[PDB]
C-alpha cells in the first residue's frame, strides 16, 4: 500500500505504452508462465500471452 | 443423435462439477469458498482424468 503499482501506471502513462500487471507471489508452477502445449483440452497460454494481446504492444509495460 | 446430451457427452468430470455445484447449491456458501471452488474446477478441466494430481485436486474439493 505504498503506490508502487500505481508509479508503474504513471511510468506507463509517461511512456505511451500500455500497462500490465502480473502476480508472481507464492507461485510454483512455471505452467503459467509458460501455459500449457495446447494439447490437452483446457490447456491455457501463460499470462503473458494474455498481457501482450490485451496491450495490443510489442513494447508494453509489464 | 440418440445421445441428446447423454453418455460421452457428460466427460466423466463435468459430472464431478456438477455434483459439487447442486450440493453446495442448496447451501448459503460464502463468495470466497464459491471463487475457490470455482479455480479448484477451471484446475480439474485443466487436468487429465488419469493423474496422480487431479486425484488430490478431486479429494480436495470434496
Ligand atoms: N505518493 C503517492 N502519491 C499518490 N498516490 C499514492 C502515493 N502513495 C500511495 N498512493 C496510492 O496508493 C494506491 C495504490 O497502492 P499500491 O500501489 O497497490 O500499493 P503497493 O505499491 O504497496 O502495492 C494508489 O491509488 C495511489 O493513489
Amino acid at each position: 500500500g505504498v503506490g508502487k503499482t500505481s508509479i508503474a501506471r504513471s511510468i506507463a502513462r509517461a511512456l505511451n505504452r500500455e500497462y500490465f500487471r502480473f502476480s508472481v507471489g507464492g507461485m510454483t508452477d512455471v505452467a503459467e508462465i509458460k501455459g500449457h502445449r495446447r494439447t490437452y483440452v483446457g490447456a491455457m497460454p501463460g499470462k503473458i500471452i494474455q498481457c501482450l494481446k490485451k496491450t495490443k504492444t510489442e513494447n508494453p509495460l509489464i | 443423435i440418440i445421445k441428446k446430451e447423454l453418455g460421452l457427452e457428460k466427460d466423466d468430470k463435468d459430472a464431478i462439477e456438477e455434483k459439487f455445484r447442486e450440493r453446495l447449491k442448496e447451501l448459503v456458501v460464502p463468495k470466497h469458498v464459491m471463487d475457490v471452488v470455482d479455480e479448484e474446477l477451471s484446475k480439474l478441466g485443466l487436468l487429465d482424468n488419469h493423474s496422480s494430481e487431479f486425484n488430490v485436486t478431486r479429494n480436495y474439493l470434496d
